[PDB]
């Protein structure tokens, strides 16, 4: 995911 | 004075713009893509501001980006309500600077009843005469307020986490604790709001290539992996108040 990708 | 309110002040997000082009003519489409555009941007400020919150660090990985993403609407909502409420006295939506929302923009977002829920909330802050620390408390609070109906990852470090934040807004407000009724009271209320929001943006996006509204790639993602699981009741709100 982008929001994965972003979080981590 | 304590820590905690020392650490929720000094994180709080600054402002953030839309980008929204205030030449064109309101037009559904060019409202609802730079709505959307503003999610994906205070989506980066709410994950780094997730991020530095005493104990959030506790929760495992999986559980840290679960409730980020099940909460943003909620968290927003609430914070756009404040923003409206301090630099216009709620007589619109500040959603930015650069995206305010009168009656007309109400209307043409197609998604008036809901600004007005929005508006309504945001006159909560005036009538209930709510302060900045309790603001920063509650909003804390929202965070950690929608969970999958069977449990997190590690759901005793979620449950010993909420429990600490409702010490906190406890402990700045400590007949009195009717304060704490009408506080509960008005942070269940974004919930419903935060729920029409969800049927409404997720619908939006089945039908966006039709109407020519962006949505952009973290919103999509979101808006079609984790808030059907809202909308489908795998994942639901805790309310105080039955
Ligand atoms: C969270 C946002 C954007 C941030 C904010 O201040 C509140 C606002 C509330 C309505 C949301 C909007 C993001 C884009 C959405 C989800 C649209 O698709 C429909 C409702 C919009």
């Amino acid at each position: 995911s982008a929001f994965s990708r972003l979080y981590t | 004075q304590p820590i905690f309110l020392n650490v929720l002040e000094a994180i709080e997000p600054g402002v953030v713009c839309a980008g929204h082009d205030n030449n064109q003519p309101d037009s559904f489409a060019a409202l609802l893509s730079s709505l959307n555009e503003l999610g994906e941007r205070q989506l980066v400020h709410v994950v780094k501001w997730a991020k530095a919150l005493p104990g959030f660090r506790n929760l495992h990985v999986d559980d840290q980006m679960a409730v980020i993403q099940y909460s943003w609407m909620g968290l927003m909502v609430f914070a756009m309500g404040w923003r409206s409420f301090t630099n216009v006295n709620s007589a619109m939506l500040y959603f930015a600077p650069d995206l305010v929302f009168n009656e007309y923009r109400m209307h043409k977002s197609r998604m008036y009843s809901q600004c007005v829920r929005m508006r309504h909330l945001s006159q909560e802050f005036g009538w209930l005469q709510i302060t900045p620390q309790e603001f920063l408390c509650m909003k804390a609070l929202l965070l950690f307020s929608i969970i999958p109906v069977d449990g997190l990852k590690n759901q005793k470090f979620f449950d010993e986490l909420r429990m600490n934040y409702i010490k906190e807004l406890d402990r700045i407000i400590a007949s009195c604790s009717r304060r704490f009724y009408q506080l509960t009271k008005l942070l269940d209320s974004v919930q419903p709001i935060a729920r029409e929001l969800h049927q409404f943006t997720f619908d939006l996006l089945i039908k966006s290539h039709m109407v020519s509204v962006d949505f952009p790639e973290m919103m999509a993602e979101i808006i079609s992996v984790q808030v059907p699981k809202i909308l489908s009741g795998k994942v639901k709100p805790i309310y105080f108040h039955t």
